[PDB]
């Protein structure tokens, strides 16, 4: 039926000058019918390679496509700063057209612990009968981090949402917000609100908290 | 060849949407046009294509005759109409030029994309609440503060600080879609702790879809 | 104005296996296709078969024109028991190019065709994946085989994969068909040293009524 493409890795850390290798494996043999695209946040994808190894006009020669049949590779020699982006394979052999799940190439840097800040709900929001508590993890690396919410020392689940920035161009770090949302009624039934952060750059987890309280 | 698409759309579940893709440059009849969409944070998904000089279209079966692609050679414009919209159809829709007429379909030039939001929610400007700096939001000689931009629909909003004068150390987070169908995001900035009593910090929130502009002053309590 | 293809598969109308001999230039507004239709006689498939069927289903039929390729230093008359037309034969629109003698080197060749008409030209070629490397050596000479197709701002290469897959009925090789649409006034170029099944004619869509 459909042709499935499996891309690997899903996420990659690299430095300027590196040779980066992205593989795409098709579920059936598709001769040379494979394209590669680059995409950056907020922009349409851009064609790099078509027909497995043909360079699109205007594309830099450090992008090289290879393979025929089922196993394909995109090689970026001499990685440049404008190359940090997400890459997709797509097969042109059969209908429906299908894509690999994408490979994000991010900038490698040294570990940086997050600075952790907590913000209790504002008075003006509470008047509206909802309470949002915000925990901020600022300028950290790598991106992986675990944020756990505790109210009166009890762990929480399902009532918070995270958001993460794109990697910062000036220092290559990430920031992350975690927002716990409760009805104001449910809120008022507890006193201590704690955000517990687990990160590679912290010897043991850090906790920020306030009482309901002051 | 430039491909220019029509503007963002907001639709209720069950309705339909028709997106336009206008090709400038030369010879609309010398290539095919494909449509590819991308849900927020997701990968790419092909919908189908049309060869204008033939008037013939090719569709992904998964869309179950919900898609109609058409083209008008006199205006060098292709269209994608998607019917019986569902929440999962929320996505950026792109048109793209395929020089191969489906023989080796590849997307050589792309339009800028058209956001289509499918939701039962109604247009709503955000509520803007302070993330006030406190002894719990300082580290070293630095303090974090921010604005919580809650319960707006649809995307997008813009946030600046001090009317664009303050950019250093700002982080405006991608929005999250809450269970209500409304969006929420926070924008934060770190500044010297010593400035909290002397520097006014105001976040300027703009939600063009609802013509709402809000300027919230953020102070420690 | 509506045509029943019977044993002829729709894509066979382009390449011309014997079951399609009466349809090489059909004209029809509605095409009826049958379960017993086959596009092929030698085992293989069409690349992008679904897309090409879509184009042909709404084509109104096809008219064939010569591409004018001529050859010297090789045989142009490869044939197979699989395609029966008074004995062993081949696709009517294609030429199975072989080296002049068994195991002799196939000469590196280039052939070009310009679309001088006002409509796009449908151009097909085959790539032969021999059942064994000895067969490939026997038919085109030993060493690496490569086929390259080019047109305006486009180049794509195919490398034969000589191996033995299930027989159909007794032949373990495959001929797969590739195609392109050649814009008016563009030129298609083929570069090849073997394993290439060449088009004799191009196809033009008739258009409906």
């Amino acid at each position: 039926g459909d042709i499935q493409l499996t891309q690997s890795p899903s996420s990659l850390s690299a430095s300027v000058g590196d040779r980066v290798t992205i593989t795409c494996r098709a579920s059936q043999s598709i001769s040379s019918y494979l394209n590669w695209y680059q995409q950056k946040p907020g922009k349409a994808p851009k064609l790099l390679i078509y027909a497995a190894s043909s360079l699109q006009s205007g594309v830099p020669s450090r992008f090289s496509g290879s393979g025929s049949g089922t196993d394909f590779t995109l090689t970026i020699s001499s990685l440049q700063p404008e190359d940090f982006a997400t890459y997709y394979c797509q097969q042109s052999y059969s209908t429906p057209r299908t894509f690999g799940q994408g490979t994000k190439v991010e900038i490698k840097r040294t570990v940086a612990a997050p600075s952790v800040f907590i913000f209790p709900p504002s008075d003006e929001q509470l008047k509206s009968g909802t309470a949002s508590v915000v925990c901020l993890l600022n300028n950290f690396y790598p991106r992986e981090a675990k944020v756990q919410w505790k109210v009166d020392n009890a762990l929480q689940s399902g009532n918070s949402q995270e958001s993460v920035t794109e990697q910062d161009s000036k220092d290559s770090t990430y920031s992350l917000s975690s927002t716990l949302t409760l009805s104001k009624a449910d809120y008022e039934k507890h006193k201590v609100y704690a955000c517990e952060v687990t990160h590679q750059g912290l010897s043991s987890p850090v906790t920020k908290s306030f009482n309901r309280g002051e | 060849v430039q491909l220019v698409q029509s503007g963002a759309e907001v639709k209720k579940p069950g309705s339909s949407v028709k997106v336009s893709c206008k090709a400038s440059g030369g010879t609309f009849s010398s290539y095919a046009i494909s449509w590819v969409r991308q849900a927020p944070g997701q990968g790419l998904e092909w919908m189908g294509g049309i060869i204008p000089i033939f008037g013939t279209a090719n569709y992904a079966q998964k869309f179950q005759g919900r898609v109609t692609i058409t083209a008008d050679e006199s205006t060098s414009t292709a269209y994608m109409e998607l019917s019986s919209l569902r929440s999962e159809d929320t996505a950026v829709y792109y048109c793209a030029r395929d020089p191969s007429f489906w023989a080796a379909e590849y997307f050589q030039h792309w339009g800028q994309g058209t956001l289509v939001t499918v939701s039962s929610a109604s247009t709503k400007g955000p509520s803007v609440f302070p993330l006030a700096p406190s002894s719990k939001s300082t580290s070293g000689g630095t303090a974090a503060l921010g604005c919580l931009v809650k319960d707006y629909f649809p995307e997008p909003v813009t946030v600046s600080w001090n009317s664009g004068a303050l950019t250093s150390g700002v982080h405006t987070f991608p929005a999250v879609l809450q269970s209500s169908g409304l969006y929420s995001l926070s924008s934060v900035v770190t500044v010297p702790s010593s400035s909290l009593g002397t520097q006014t910090y105001i976040c300027n929130v703009n939600h063009k879809p609802s013509n709402t502009k809000v300027d919230k002053k953020v102070e420690p309590k | 104005r509506t045509v029943d293809l019977g044993q002829c598969g729709l894509l066979g109308t382009i390449t011309g296996p014997p079951q399609c001999d009466q349809f090489l230039e059909f004209s029809a507004d509605l095409i009826i296709e049958r379960r017993e239709g086959s596009d092929v006689c030698y085992p293989g498939k069409f690349v992008n078969e679904e897309a090409l069927r879509q184009i042909l289903r709404e084509s109104g039929g096809i008219d064939k024109e010569a591409m004018g390729f001529t050859y010297s230093g090789i045989r142009t008359n490869g044939a197979t028991s699989a395609c029966r037309r008074s004995g062993s034969s081949f696709y009517a629109e294609m030429k199975w190019l072989l080296s002049n003698t068994d195991n002799a080197a196939f000469p590196q060749m280039t052939k070009s065709y310009k679309n001088t008409r006002k409509s796009p030209a449908l151009i097909v070629w085959g790539i032969h994946h021999s059942v064994s490397t000895a067969e490939q050596t026997k038919l085109y000479g030993s060493g690496n085989k490569l086929v390259t197709v080019g047109s305006s701002n486009y180049q794509q290469s195919f490398v034969p994969s000589p191996g033995a897959r299930p027989q159909v009925n007794g032949l373990s090789g495959r001929i797969d068909f590739h195609w392109l649409m050649l814009n008016p006034n563009d030129t298609v170029t083929f570069s090849f040293n073997g394993a290439f099944i060449a088009p004799d004619r191009a196809s033009f869509l008739r258009g409906k009524s």
